[PDB]
């Protein structure tokens, strides 16, 4: 009652939400803003007293060289078994959020491929589902706004969502008149930079780098680099990545097998050269806390770690199986993940030398077609060729500052001991060879 | 839609639920999924007394501060509301 | 009273434990709009004069 | 020894406050932050209420014989939480808070 | 010297704006100037036929609208690009002799609005153009005299 | 106005009809909506 | 510590000979190379188990066709097993009794698969430009999977750098307009059923008789061109042209019906007059 | 030194005046190096010049692909007979052989 009177004396921003309701009288009355909320609470909060045996685990079960990867939960849809997993992201605002987009591999086979943005709050269904014309190669969060939404599927078309938007069509599209590469788009990554509007960057197996800007119901592609000798027509490209220290420079794997370091700058001219790698290359990625280094893991079964500076790799990994993706641990450096044929492994270069220190089998019907790093917490994600999607908590033996535990007490170190302890071992290889 | 009509759809199909009830803000029943009616009809007249009352317990503390959601845990069930002014969802769950 | 205030905190630790986990009430992109969205350059005829 | 678990619940992330009641209402002990005796008074008379109320209603208007309420969880606006449990003759009311309101009161601290 | 238009100079005008930069509408290509240079700062393109006029919105310093003979209105957002046209629109079959644009609003049509344009049928239409094409769009009046200070220090 | 393909009848003059009959019975409904928007104001006072 | 290392070896083979570096200076050399040959003999020996249960149902690489897939792989494997090589005669034969397979077996598979696949290509390629199904009653590109298909194979062997048919050649120097025409067409397609959804129902009849002009200027398009024309590119040119023409004329058309006609209608209905 | 001067003023802009700025300071950074001038002093039988010539004509070889770079995005911009060859006309006295 008194604050009915206050609202009376200060008419300042007059109460909306004015009572239209649905109404209807029979045959779905209301059943809709703020009721939704409470529906949607009411699922997750059912789903959590089921899995509360799991969720107890989950946050704080904490799995003297050995290491242990536990699955805990698998997202999946019946209806979906036919397509693969390939690229997966998480938002770089809401860590719990993560997105996996199912698309076709193996070329002779082509279904429709569906977007899944799967919540750690409801592991039953999704959270959004976006249907698309074909497979879903490559998806991508803007690291600023995390509603932008970087889609790449067969026939090389770009697509971009916003997850805000309820009606889930595409907010933009390439075609022809707006030069769409053919074939597909490998992988597709956001540029970190907005004084240019919102520049969203492609590959595809045509072999154009291609920067695409968002405008007003228009999108202006640019041609950054072109792969291309005695063959006809221009290197496929299976993969990219842009140096998180220097924006210029980024590296791109070929089909040919051979991979190269690009400058934005020098459009029709090549950096550098590695021929390191025998088959096509699937994923390159650079070493977080170090620039001038990065992980590639190709058909071939080897997984290799180079240096920018030198022409041939450091080390190399041969595992029996063939090595299907490698990705940089983001928390530490000098910590990598490898799926082959149904067995993920994780190393650590302190740790040891060659050896793994943890090899698991997250799951024994499929193959595992992708995995991807989540930033804030010690969890991996892992897709099957199923479409299900495991995620997998890593043992706390593994860890930074390791030596003595609190020593020197250096808040720079995080940054720079990490920068220091890969030169320190990059010397060490070079005395070796 | 198929959303609020199938994520309520889900949470009935989904397993350890005995059912979900939509109660109304004058004490009524829009939709009650239970198997025998008088627990349907008693959980219709006696919970949504229990929110009102509960509503009042957090609101005297804070009269800011509003009830989103409340979950009583008894000896064998489970019992989770989501109360708003229009319709209050109510659900009984088994312990696993 | 001693063994009552030991078995009942801990049974409230329990039920805190859970809630800590997850938020579960968190709404992704809760308010904020679609922000940027793509408008088409229309010109709609309102009346044609003539003699 | 009956006070560490008191220390040991401040001890636990989130949590705010405590207060425990008696058969009767009295309030046994109390955190600092939440007000002493004057809230801790209110704060008895709604839940020694809202426990009574639910206890009785499960037993009689839900018509299930031989099955007493265990736990109560109010969770609200804001990230507050107010958890009644029940050893004994004894009952208690704590308040944790979430990320969001955590992160609010370090700040608010600092 | 150089800037001579290949036809008349059928319509010049002046952005209300910015007053310096003039455009004038000649032959098939619209071209733009400034209050002392000799020679234009931007020539835009040929086009489908001549050009009878051209205005500049009151409103907005970036777009200014062409009609052609052809019959088509084109409308130059130099604000978003510079090599293309922002959106063209069929008027008439007939050609079209005349352009003008609704200077200061009342009632519900705010000012830069209403496009007349006169027909060599006889016809005079009236467009409604879109929300975002009289209303201004954020830094406009900046960056449109930042690219105009660039151009005069090209020529 | 629009040429179409030479050999291809223009159009077919039963449309043209429909349209204006159609576009007249349009307006026809817009005029008795109107008439009882203004009938129910009756009612009230 | 020299047994030890030799256990982590069965890459590990490369890291030896750095080590073996260091015990040259200094039978300590003959139980190095014994060691060397163990890690290069279970190398063979997994490689061997696997060639024996992959060859029937293998992994091929992402996105690739069934024969050349198998192909390179048989050949991938024949660059592995290769690298060892480079008493002491026993660790070669049963190596060579691979080696001696591989080329024997998955080179009968090429010529068996690669006379037979062009053939089927060829005929495929000269097959109209579109074909409309009769139940969809709707436009739909005439592209056979089986020439992509055989271009991305024709590809796939030159990068590793098998000689190929001059015939499967041919296609795959052209394959840039292949691919060129295709993107320009399943556009044109989108843009045609995108237009015939903006038309309003009302006008499906009045307006019939426009996107029967519209098909008809297709319809030499469709069969007369039988894709490997002169001149496909000038009438891709004519079509977006006509499409064009249908724009604009739709637009007028759905303009006055959307805004100044119904616009007066709906005044009208909220006119009041009282 | 001419480059600087150059204002093309054509179509996408700053983005690429900005460009040609970072390439100016590059230079300015490799043409004080030189100016240094330690030992040198065009002594034929001191064969340090000589190393300071390669060092030099290296970052030259990587400024003159910056630039025709930098014409190619400016060329593709225009889209006008005019415009292109008015650019051309800039650059007529800045042609690096």
């Amino acid at each position: 009652a008194y604050y009915a009177e206050i609202m009376k004396d200060h008419q300042i921003e007059n109460k909306k939400k004015k009572e239209v309701d649905q109404d209807k009288k029979q045959d779905q009355s209301m059943y809709s803003t703020s009721f939704k909320r409470c529906c949607k609470i009411m699922e997750r909060m059912v789903v959590q007293n089921d899995q509360e045996d799991k969720y107890h685990d989950y946050r704080y079960y904490w799995s003297k060289n050995e290491g242990h990867l536990l699955p805990i939960w698998r997202f999946s849809n019946e209806k979906q078994r036919k397509k693969n997993v390939t690229s997966i992201c998480w938002n770089p605002l809401y860590p719990d959020l993560f997105a996996v987009s199912l698309g076709s591999y193996d070329f002779t086979k082509q279904r429709m491929g569906l977007i899944c943005l799967y919540s750690l709050k409801n592991t039953t269904h999704p959270e959004y589902a976006f249907n698309c014309e074909a497979g879903v190669m490559c998806l991508d969060f803007h690291p600023k706004s995390a509603a932008l939404l970087a889609v790449g599927l067969y026939d090389g078309t770009v697509l971009v969502y916003d997850i805000r938007n309820k009606h889930k069509k595409p907010i933009y599209q390439s075609t022809v008149r707006n030069q769409k590469h053919t074939d597909p788009v490998w992988q597709v990554k956001w540029n970190p930079d907005t004084s240019k509007n919102y520049n969203f960057y492609s590959i595809s197996s045509d072999g154009r780098v291609m920067n695409w800007i968002l405008m007003k119901n228009k999108l202006e592609p640019e041609e950054v680099i072109l792969l291309r000798s005695t063959l006809i027509g221009l290197a496929c490209g299976l993969c990219f990545d842009f140096n998180k220290f220097e924006p210029h420079i980024f590296l791109v794997g070929t089909e040919e097998g051979k991979i190269h370091k690009c400058s934005r700058a020098y459009s029709g001219q090549y950096q550098e050269t590695y021929n390191g790698h025998l088959l096509a290359v699937y994923k390159v990625k650079w070493n977080n806390f170090h620039p001038r280094t990065f992980i590639s893991a190709s058909a071939d079964w080897t997984v290799r770690i180079w240096d920018s500076k030198y022409t041939s790799q450091i080390i190399c990994f041969d595992l029996s199986m063939m090595v299907v993706d490698a990705v940089w641990a983001p928390y530490s450096s000098t910590v990598f993940a490898c799926a082959t044929m149904d067995k993920v492994q994780v190393y650590d270069l302190n740790v040891d030398k060659l050896n793994k220190l943890a090899e698991q089998k997250i799951v024994k019907q499929p193959k595992l077609t992708n995995l991807s790093f989540n930033y804030k917490d010690p969890i991996l994600l892992v897709g099957d060729s199923h479409g299900g999607v495991t995620l997998v908590k890593l043992s706390p033996n593994l860890c930074k500052s390791g030596p003595e535990i609190k020593q020197t007490e250096d808040k720079k170190a995080m940054e720079e001991f990490k920068n220091v302890k890969i030169e320190d071992y990059e010397r060490e290889k070079m005395e070796n060879l | 839609m198929s959303e609020v009509e199938d994520t309520l759809n889900r949470i009935k199909t989904h397993k350890t639920v005995l059912g979900y009830l939509i109660v109304n803000s004058e004490g009524g029943v829009v939709r009650g999924a239970f198997k025998d009616e008088e627990e349907s009809k008693n959980i219709a007249n006696s919970i949504p007394l229990l929110t009102k009352k509960a509503r009042s317990v957090v609101r005297d503390l804070d009269p800011t501060n509003d009830l989103v959601f409340l979950r009583i845990q008894t000896k064998l069930n489970e019992i989770m509301v989501a109360p708003d002014d229009e319709f209050s969802l109510i659900v009984i769950q088994t312990k696993g | 009273f001693p063994q009552a205030v030991k078995d009942l905190k801990e049974g409230v630790e329990k039920c805190i434990y859970q809630n800590n986990q997850i938020d579960l009430l968190e709404e992704y992109f809760e308010g904020e709009t679609s922000e940027h969205v793509v408008e088409n350059l229309s010109s709609k005829t309102l009346m044609l004069f003539k003699d | 020894n009956a006070d560490d678990q008191l220390k040991q619940l401040s001890a636990l992330e989130g949590a705010n406050g405590y207060v425990i009641f008696n058969e009767s209402g009295i309030p046994l002990k109390r955190h600092e932050k939440s007000i002493s005796h004057e809230k801790a008074v209110h704060i008895a008379a709604l839940v020694s209420d809202l426990w009574n109320v639910s206890k009785k209603v499960i037993q009689r208007d839900l018509k299930t014989p031989e099955n007493d309420i265990e736990v109560i969880r109010l969770r609200t606006k804001h990230s507050y939480e107010y958890i009644i449990t029940q050893s004994g003759d004894f009952t208690m009311l704590a308040i944790q808070l979430c990320g969001k309101a955590i992160e609010e009161a370090k700040k608010a601290a600092a | 010297d150089q800037g001579r238009h290949l036809g008349p100079v059928y319509s010049i005008n002046r952005s209300n704006q910015n007053p310096k930069y003039f455009l004038s509408v000649g032959d098939w290509s619209c071209k733009i100037w400034v209050e002392d240079l000799k020679t234009p700062i931007i020539r835009t393109k040929y086009h489908g036929s001549y050009l009878s006029d051209g205005c500049w919105s009151p409103t907005r310093s970036g777009a200014f609208f062409l009609v052609r003979r052809d019959g088509w209105m084109d409308v130059w957002d130099y604000y978003y690009r510079q090599n293309e046209i922002a959106f063209s629109h069929k008027v008439s079959d007939s050609p079209l002799t005349c352009i003008k644009i609704n200077q200061t609003g009342g009632a519900y049509h705010n000012s830069g609005k209403l496009c007349a344009i006169g027909d060599q049928d006889g016809t005079v239409t009236i467009l409604e153009l879109c929300d975002s094409l009289y209303t201004m769009q954020p830094k406009e009046k900046d960056i449109i005299n930042e690219m105009f200070e660039r151009e005069y220090r090209k020529e | 106005l629009y040429p179409l393909d030479p050999h291809v009848d223009p159009v077919l003059p039963e449309e043209t009809k429909r349209i204006k009959r159609y576009y007249f019975w349009y307006f026809y409904q817009a005029l008795l909506n109107s008439t009882q928007n203004s009938l129910n104001a009756m009612k009230y006072r | 510590f020299i047994d030890n290392n030799f256990n982590r070896f069965r890459e590990y083979s490369l890291k030896l000979l750095h080590k073996f570096q260091s015990t040259i200076k200094r039978h300590n050399l003959t139980s190095r190379y014994n060691a060397i040959l163990h890690n290069y003999a279970t190398e063979l020996d997994t490689i061997q188990r696997v060639f024996q249960d992959q060859k029937s149902n293998p992994p091929l690489v992402r996105n690739m066709p069934p024969e050349a897939g198998k192909i390179i792989w048989a050949r991938h494997l024949f660059q592995k097993i290769t690298g060892p090589i480079n008493t002491e005669i026993r660790r070669y034969y049963g190596s060579y009794n691979t080696l001696g397979k591989q080329l024997t077996i998955y080179e009968m598979w090429f010529y068996q698969d690669w006379v037979n696949k062009i053939e089927q290509s060829k005929a495929a390629l000269q097959a109209t430009l579109i074909v409309r199904h009769d139940e969809n009653k709707k436009l739909y590109v005439n592209f056979d999977l089986e020439i992509m298909q055989l271009i991305r194979e024709a590809k796939c062997l030159d990068r590793q750098g098998i000689e190929i048919p001059e015939s499967a050649r041919i296609i795959l120097l052209q394959e840039d307009k292949f691919k060129t025409y295709y993107n320009e067409l399943l556009y044109a397609l989108k843009e045609y059923e995108r237009i015939n959804s903006k038309i309003k129902p009302i006008c499906k009849n009045l307006l019939l008789p426009h996107i029967e002009d519209l098909d008809l200027k297709l319809r030499p398009g469709m069969v007369t061109l039988t894709w490997t024309s002169m001149n496909i590119e000038s009438y891709l040119y004519y079509v977006h042209q006509g499409l064009k023409k249908l724009e604009q004329l739709i637009i007028n058309v759905n303009d006055i019906i959307e805004n100044r006609i119904e616009n007066n209608l709906k005044t009208v209905s909220k006119v009041v007059l009282v | 030194n001419k480059l600087e001067k150059i204002e093309l003023g054509g179509t996408k802009g700053k983005t690429l005046t900005e460009s040609i700025a970072q390439i100016f300071k590059e230079f300015e950074e490799a043409v004080q190096a030189f100016t240094s001038v330690s030992y040198d002093i065009m002594n034929i039988a001191e064969k340090k010049f000589d190393d300071d010539f390669y060092e030099f004509r290296s970052k030259i070889k990587e400024l003159e692909r910056r630039l025709a770079s930098v014409i190619t995005q400016g060329f593709d911009d225009y889209d006008t007979i005019y415009g292109r060859f008015k650019l051309l006309d800039n650059f007529e006295g800045l042609l690096t052989r």
